[PDB]
């Protein structure tokens, strides 16, 4: 959360993105990352989708908030690489 | 004899750095023909301040 004393504590994910809704920063700090947080910033609101395995012919699959992007290899096309 | 005390004023005690409670920020300017782009600029100053 958002605190005065509790960012005024080196923020961590497991003190801040867990009992609390990990808005951001406090999604981010522990991280220090835009490569890390945005692929975490998007597995606790509205969940992973890529847990279903959804991007066919060995794609890769990315998470993202409210979808995901699927790779797909040469001579593979579609939403979700089908 | 009991005066009581003269304490009209606080007397606050400050953190030893100054201040403590900082945030992260990105210069940004104005830009050209928009009325309002503001656009981002990192060419002399870094992108991360407190
Ligand atoms: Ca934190
Ligand atoms: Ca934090
Ligand atoms: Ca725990
Ligand atoms: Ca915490
Ligand atoms: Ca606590
Ligand atoms: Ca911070
Ligand atoms: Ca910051």
């Amino acid at each position: 959360a958002n605190s005065f004393l509790e960012e005024m504590k080196k923020g961590h994910l497991e003190r801040e993105c867990m009992e609390e809704t990990c808005s951001y920063e406090e999604a981010r700090e522990v991280f220090e990352d835009s490569d890390k947080t945005n692929e975490f910033w998007n597995k606790y609101k509205d969940g992973d989708q890529c847990e279903t395995s959804p991007c066919q012919n060995q794609g890769k699959c990315k998470d993202g908030l409210g979808e995901y992007t699927c790779t797909c290899l040469e001579g593979f096309e579609g939403k979700n690489c089908e | 004899e009991n005066h009581g005390t003269e304490d009209e004023l606080p007397n606050y005690c400050f953190p030893l750095g100054g201040v403590i409670n900082t945030e992260t920020l990105t210069k940004v300017k104005p830009k050209t023909g928009q009325e309002n782009g503001w656009e981002k600029d990192a060419t002399e100053f870094s992108d991360k301040n407190e």
